[PDB]
């Protein structure tokens, strides 16, 4: 190929019906060029998008997908070829293939159409990789390459002039597995030249070369045409449509690929979200309506969370959900790690349109930014970049949300200008007396905490080395532990001398309380005139 | 001013082997289509 110039740690995850790729297979995310390569449309396209161009300045990281579908390829059967294509769902209806004969030289050519796409690549002169010329004086120049009967492969390749064999070169395992080593060896001949082809590249492994039968040379560039070992080469590696095998290769016409299905909507999404589960993920949000998939959302990230790799989750409400509706949402799904959206607006997206947007866009587009924040920062007042806010909810009511524990956003108008900020970071559950469940920065830092805490102890007792291990050396590796975290301004303080063990063997039982970097939320203010 | 400006945060390159791919984003300097004018004609008197 040519050399040419041409013109967080936190992971976020998602989950929809995607229009492009193979189904049932989770995808490394990075760029929306390669999710506008990859995918063509769907919510989720729109949600990987949103979720980089989602604050003004923060965004989403790596992002990891799957398509949800029961899908199949489009494919058709004709010779002794079944045409097959890479994409899934009844798009892959409108696939147009075919084969024609060139007039050059009795060559294959294949012309991959998809006129929706203006796509129109060309594989041209399949087929014909080297010319045989004869110059001998006899009476005429015969030659064979045969197949084997039982699987059609050749075998040999045999010069025969008048009627008697000057050379062969025989393919049965010796040194010519490759076409190549047979030109070198046709040109040491006083008779006969042998020339590749100068159509491309068409170096060709020996064992897929075809019948020849007595053709004559003598006055013809007879070209050994290996129609199916140059198909692969050329069709197999490249474009949409590639051809399987199954009778002969045979032309045929202007054909339209049928079998293509997108499939419905299944009624569990948990068999699908599993699929996530050793792939490293931390925020993750669905998008489908029913509140049976969040149901299983919120069960994954407490089955990852007891395998040990706690996850959070957020959940949208649609088109204009209201408190009645809020209110037997959120107490069906009343545990922690979950989070419910209560408000829906307006995005103007980075493809130009305007469009209306379901609260699980919203609930995409605050999973980005919080993945976006750092470590422990919360999201908490910060913008989210929406355009319009369809919100009929007044300073009081949404104390009763933030009671509730349901996540809403509030119009701030300063003097004269207006911008959207989220009012709080409550999660889902309601009862406010434990703070690393109520809200959701406070628990992110405690995951992580534990998380590092127990990757250390992986080495330091965990490799049980000895019977000396005191519990005396257990309370010190602790406070060095908390030592490192409150230097860094990861923990606020700790208690200087109350760390405590329980030793007995390889078995020791630990406990320990530490001070958070606790968040400031409440000003009240008495203004006061004389004069 | 050939280039109005450009959002450096939205650039971006990723690098596999002996190859480099980059996104980026320009704003073109924006042409000017169309004016239309409402001209309206009064009167007012003139005094001596």
């Amino acid at each position: 190929t040519r050399p040419h110039a041409s013109i967080s740690e936190k992971v976020f995850c998602l989950i929809g019906q995607a229009e492009g790729g193979e189904p049932n297979t989770v995808y490394e995310l990075r760029n929306y060029s390669q999710a506008k390569r990859l995918f063509r449309s769907g919510e989720l396209l729109d949600a990987i998008e949103l979720a980089w161009g989602s604050n003004p300045n923060y965004t989403a990281g790596r992002i990891l997908a799957m398509r949800i579908e029961d899908a199949k390829p489009a494919s058709a059967e004709i010779g002794g070829l079944k045409i097959t294509s890479k994409i899934y769902g009844n798009v892959a209806n409108n696939i147009q293939v075919g084969l024609e004969k060139n007039t050059l030289s009795d060559s294959l050519r294949l012309r991959v159409i998809f006129q929706d796409d203006r796509f129109n690549e060309v594989y041209d002169n399949i087929g014909n990789i080297f010319t045989i010329k004869y110059k001998g004086e006899e009476a005429n120049a015969t030659f064979s390459v045969e197949h084997d009967e039982e699987t059609q492969k050749a075998s040999r390749l045999v010069l025969k002039v008048g009627d008697q064999e000057v050379k062969s070169y025989d393919l049965t395992g010796g040194a010519y597995d490759y076409t190549n080593a047979i030109i070198t060896d046709i040109n040491q001949l006083p008779d006969f030249e042998a020339k590749l082809s100068p159509f491309g590249d068409k170096n060709l492994e020996s064992s897929k070369l075809d019948k020849i039968e007595n053709a004559n040379i003598k006055d013809k560039a007879v070209y050994v045409k290996a129609v199916f070992g140059d198909l692969e080469k050329q069709t197999a590696y490249n474009g949409i449509v590639s051809f399987e095998q199954l009778k002969t290769i045979e032309p045929f016409e202007l054909t339209k690929l049928k079998g293509g299905t997108n499939g419905e909507p299944p009624a569990t999404w948990a068999d699908k979200l599993d699929k996530f589960a050793h792939e490293g993920g931390y925020y993750i949000v669905p998008l489908s309506s029913k509140q049976s998939v969040h149901a299983e959302v919120a069960s994954f990230v407490k089955e990852r969370s007891d395998a040990g790799e706690p996850m959070r989750a957020i959940v949208g409400g649609g088109f204009n959900e209201s408190k009645e509706q809020l209110f037997g949402r959120q107490a069906s799904l009343s545990n922690p790690r979950v989070s419910l959206v209560a408000n829906s607006g307006t995005f103007v997206m980075d493809d130009g349109r305007k469009n209306h947007v379901p609260a699980y866009m919203v609930a995409v587009a605050l999973g980005g930014l919080a993945s976006g924040l750092e470590i422990g920062e919360s999201i908490t007042f910060k913008p989210l970049r929406v355009s319009s806010l369809d919100q009929i909810y007044e300073s009081i009511d949404l104390d009763e949300l933030n009671e509730n524990g349901i996540i809403s956003i509030e119009f701030v108008r300063n003097r004269t200008n207006t911008f959207f900020r989220i009012v709080d970071d409550v999660t889902t559950f309601n009862d406010k007396s434990d703070p690393v469940k109520a809200e959701m920065a406070v628990g992110e830092a405690n995951d992580f905490l534990v998380s590092e805490l127990k990757v250390q102890l992986e080495d330091q007792f965990i490799g049980t080395r000895t019977i000396n291990t005191s519990a005396s050396i257990i309370k010190d590796f602790i406070q060095s532990y908390l030592g490192r975290k409150k230097r860094d301004n990861e923990i606020q303080d700790f208690p200087a001398e109350d760390v405590q063990v329980i030793v007995e063997g390889n078995e020791a039982r630990i406990s320990m309380t530490v001070y958070p970097i606790r968040s400031f939320k409440k000003i009240s203010v008495s203004l006061v005139y004389k004069q | 001013n050939e280039i109005q400006d450009f959002p450096a945060e939205d650039v971006q390159v990723i690098v596999e082997g002996n190859e480099a791919r980059i996104s980026m984003t320009v704003y073109p300097i924006r042409s000017f289509k169309k004016i239309s004018v409402s001209l309206v004609y009064k009167q007012q008197t003139l005094q001596a």
